[PDB]
């Protein structure tokens, strides 16, 4: 039907391409490939080549100047477009041939296959004096040509292109996660008891959540307050690991409960990014330049095998505190608190027969 | 610049299953952010046809339309007496949001 | 920038 | 699922009202929400929507300022403020609803409303 | 030289003791014995009994009417003071039978002995609101005749002795307590280093302790503070076990270390009641019945046993965080303070030939 | 009140 | 480790001075002070103390509220308030220390020091 | 009410290696909580015996004192010329503390 494509600043070369997001399955990934307009005579060297590459990049330590940011290499392939190699014997795409005939025997292709298990599109919320270009997970491919591979880039004859790497939601249904606790004390042995339950494990961006919960309160102290929380955890690997998680929403309710009884009720909360534009590094869905993307989808791992991948890696849990009054012959020295907490996911649906498009409302 | 739009024929008047186009374009480029509605008196509006190719569910396959560059077509392959009724063609692409005068069926 | 093209397909 | 609005009727000029747009089924962050009005005898005009889930609003240069919407999630219902009222913006409005992710079309909308002056 | 003595209301008991604390070596403890007076013809039931008894007592539940308080009896040894009975012949103390020629041919003994591993004399810090009985680990003897066992306390004619279950620091000297630890940030992998060190690991109540700590700053980050703690630990065990600690005293030092850097510095600090007297629950030792006594030693376990024993035991640690001033791409997002702590000793020594009197300066 | 005594051993 | 006071002389009645004496070796907390005057020809009386463990302060009735007593963990020294001193409470001041744990004799003695009015 | 202590003899003047005694008492019992000082003209005081019984460090055997119900001694078994001083019984057991007026040597 429709295409996209780019040219060069030199006005000789030209590329095209089916599709900027490209699925990810976890048991397998899509593979990528397309075709080149190339200009004869305005090369001599014998020598073309081209390269995608994925990395991690963001703002390097601390440089201020544009462009520095460090460039963490995960996936480096590439081909040299042209002259053809007997590498190159290999089945091609319809469409491809549609394009060669579209456009005479003067076009080559180029194909890749991406090893899964690799970090996908991610972004950290930028704050206002995040002024610089953005950071994040980033696939991206680049066009050139040169008559000695030690080369280096050049910037009249050279083109890049940007893609995202993106999951959609597993069709199956998946468990019902539920959670139950038991709290003792020292001074009365009739524990305490709670259990959350929520509707389902996976969820559509502005779809409510709903959670059940159960009261047990068996000893003579009453509940306060019951704290709601929706934390996003996220996983940071650059040169080590580390983990931090960040709230998008809280909610505390006011219930209380008499002594030696039980109680229950349900929440329900939203997330959304309105409320949270301020918080810097919020996990958001890979940008393409500059479109205000949905907060970001949680990262399914690589099925069972659980391997040490590296790059970001995000999900989400819901938590639960409750407040309990202080006394006894205790006071303020002791602890008093109890809570518990289940998993979810949250991730759009797979595309029916049109992926997102490009900021529709254009302003 | 909003989006000065044209579509046209206005109207026509014949017999029941002949084939008729109704066409529409734009002032610039749209890709395909193009969408195609229909009315009846006093009810309200009702979506046909949106990305300039997609079907909406139950409707009727001789509901049809394509693209040809800038231009834009909206057609039925054979009429039904109970078609008669008011369309438009719609863009989606900018703010702000542009529809067309209309369209009639007799 | 970027641009689209048709598909006579 | 069905959409309720009300809060129109007639007036005077200079005068406003508040039309409102009761949804149901899914909060307004599932979608967005727009406006449209039919002058008699005439098509239609994209007069105002909401983007709760990002904030943002958009009004024609035409009620630009002079008219603005409002909403309430808990309320599941949108209010229509406006101001400065010729009697030959006198239309049909209607409400109807989009999906946010993504927009491609108005699939619900509402029974309409209608308003004038003497 | 001297002793203590006391008799009953109705005016026919007298008890004698040689002395109130009694000493535990952990691989020993002290044998308790005395000698009390009666008056035969005050008694023609021809049963005497009395008994020694251990406890752990304090509030039970909310009883605010006084003396309603929760006994545990964590330990109880009882025998038929008067007639005598086979199992009494056993040898008893030259004292016994000085204080025996003293009075005459008509007054009996009573000796028992500890089982080692019970919970030493403690006392929670009563605040102002706690106007009603002590609260802590008690060890308490009482005196009582009867016709038949069944037969239960008679307010004219018995009378109760306190003492309590202490130790002394042990005479070797211990190891010299130190730590050091490493931490490592994601976008720099010159890990961070510390340490620290004290002068011994045993000390006297009012004897300032000092610390030395090293600084090993290798990035670009730069210490802001560094938080000095000394925290007691308590432990609780009446129904189950549970744990919570309270600081005795803190300071934050203003240092601040420049990037890839070093540093190193000494610090004191001293213990003292003064400073702590509004906080409820503080560790005390054992009152006797009004005396102030200072802070709780520290309760040495039962060597390498680690029984899981009843009752409170109580520890110290001093611990030490550092504050490292936030930036790069995280801002507020993530953590940044390291810590380390350290073990030591605070309690008295062993009494050289007086133990301590009863508060001394009298007003 | 308690009560103290002498030894005159 | 010794102890050395000061903060006396020659006056006329009415004022005050700040009497001081200085530590050595232990802090306040390892133990407790008190202050003793000597009457010409005269035996010892006890005028005042300090408990900084449990920071009581007791004074003899004789110069109750008239005298006080101040001291610094740091400076590790104590200052004497008094007032309203009358000539006849010239006397021989002497500063000692005893063991906090516990209080069972007097074994430090400064140098002493005296006053007079005229 | 304070400690109204009495002690007796003043003072005694003899020749050396002699025992001499001297005698304290007080108004309430006191236990133990007493103890004895001494002092030589223009020097600090010194203490002798405290618990009414126990010696300081470095005290020659000669010095020596006992209790006796609520009335209590001090004494030297045999005198030596260097021991002309000046001599205290004290007590600690309540506020306010008391002395003694002293005692001399000759």
């Amino acid at each position: 039907t429709r295409v996209f494509k780019k040219a060069s600043p030199n006005g000789k070369l030209t590329v095209y391409l089916g599709k900027r997001d490209f699925v990810d399955h976890i048991d397998l990934v899509d593979p990528v490939d397309g075709v080149v307009l190339v200009d004869p005579e305005y090369l001599k060297e014998r020598r073309v080549y081209v390269t995608l590459t994925c990395a991690f990049r963001y703002g390097r330590e601390d440089l201020d100047v544009l462009g520095l940011t460090f460039r963490k290499d995960l996936f480096v392939a590439n081909v040299q477009s042209f002259p053809p190699a007997p590498e190159d014997k290999k089945p091609l795409t319809r469409l491809q041939e549609r394009l060669i005939k579209k456009l005479g025997e003067h076009a080559y292709p180029f194909t890749f296959e991406i090893p899964p298990n690799l970090p996908c599109s991610v972004t950290l919320q930028p704050g206002p004096e995040d002024t610089g270009k953005a950071c994040g997970v980033d696939y991206e491919v680049k066009a050139f040509c040169a008559e000695n591979l030690e080369e280096k880039i050049h910037k009249r004859n050279s083109v890049r292109l940007v893609i995202r790497k993106v999951q959609y939601a597993p069709e199956r249904p998946g468990p019902q996660p539920t959670a139950e606790t038991t709290r003792q004390f020292l001074m009365s042995d009739k524990p305490l008891h709670l259990e959350a339950s929520l509707d389902k494990e996976i969820y559509y961006h502005g779809e409510p959540i709903s959670v059940n919960v159960h009261v047990t309160n068996n000893t003579n102290k009453t509940v306060k307050k019951i704290k709601i929380s929706v934390r996003q955890y996220a996983d940071i690997c650059l040169f080590n690991t580390a983990q931090y998680k960040c709230p998008v929403a809280m909610e505390e309710a006011d219930d209380t409960v008499a002594p030696s009884s039980t109680f229950c009720k349900v929440y329900t909360l939203t997330p959304f990014l309105a409320n949270n534009r301020e918080k810097r590094g919020l996990a958001l869905d890979g940008k393409l330049k500059h479109e205000d993307t949905n907060l970001a989808s949680s990262t399914l791992l690589r099925e069972g095998a659980n391997r040490e991948i590296l790059g970001i890696i995000v999900s989400y849990k819901v938590k639960v505190k409750l407040v309990v009054s202080r006394g006894g012959l205790l006071g303020d020295l002791a602890s008093s608190d109890v809570a518990v907490e289940l998993p979810f996911t949250l991730m759009h649906p797979k595309p029916k027969e049109e992926p997102p498009h490009r900021e529709v409302p254009e302003s | 610049s909003d989006i000065q739009m044209t579509q046209s024929p206005s109207s026509l008047s014949a017999s029941v299953g002949d084939r008729v186009t109704i066409t529409c374009r734009a002032s610039q480029s749209v890709s395909s952010a193009v969408a195609w509605y229909q009315q009846k008196p006093g009810k309200a509006p009702k979506l046909l046809i949106y990305s300039a190719s997609s079907l909406y569910s139950g409707v009727p396959s001789r509901f049809s339309g394509s693209r040809s560059g800038t231009d834009f077509t909206l057609t039925i392959s054979s009429l039904q007496p109970e078609d008669f009724a008011t369309y438009y063609c719609q863009q989606y692409k900018y703010v702000p949001v542009t529809f067309g005068q209309g369209t009639k069926v007799e | 920038e970027s641009e689209s093209s048709s598909f006579h397909s | 699922v069905q959409l309720v609005e009300s809060g129109g009727g007639l007036v005077q000029p200079g005068g406003s009202l508040r039309l409102s747009c009761a949804a149901s089924g899914f909060n307004v962050y599932s979608s967005s929400i727009h406006w449209v009005r039919q002058a008699p005898g005439k098509g239609l005009e994209w007069v105002a929507s909401i983007s709760s889930y990002y904030g943002y609003t958009y009004y024609a240069d035409s009620v630009k300022g002079r008219f603005t919407i409002s909403a309430d999630t808990s309320k599941n219902t949108a209010y229509l403020q406006m101001n400065s009222l010729r009697a030959e913006d006198t239309a049909v409005y209607y409400c109807a609803r989009s999906r946010q992710f993504w927009y491609s079309g108005l699939d619900y909308w509402g029974q309409g409303t209608l308003v004038t002056v003497s």
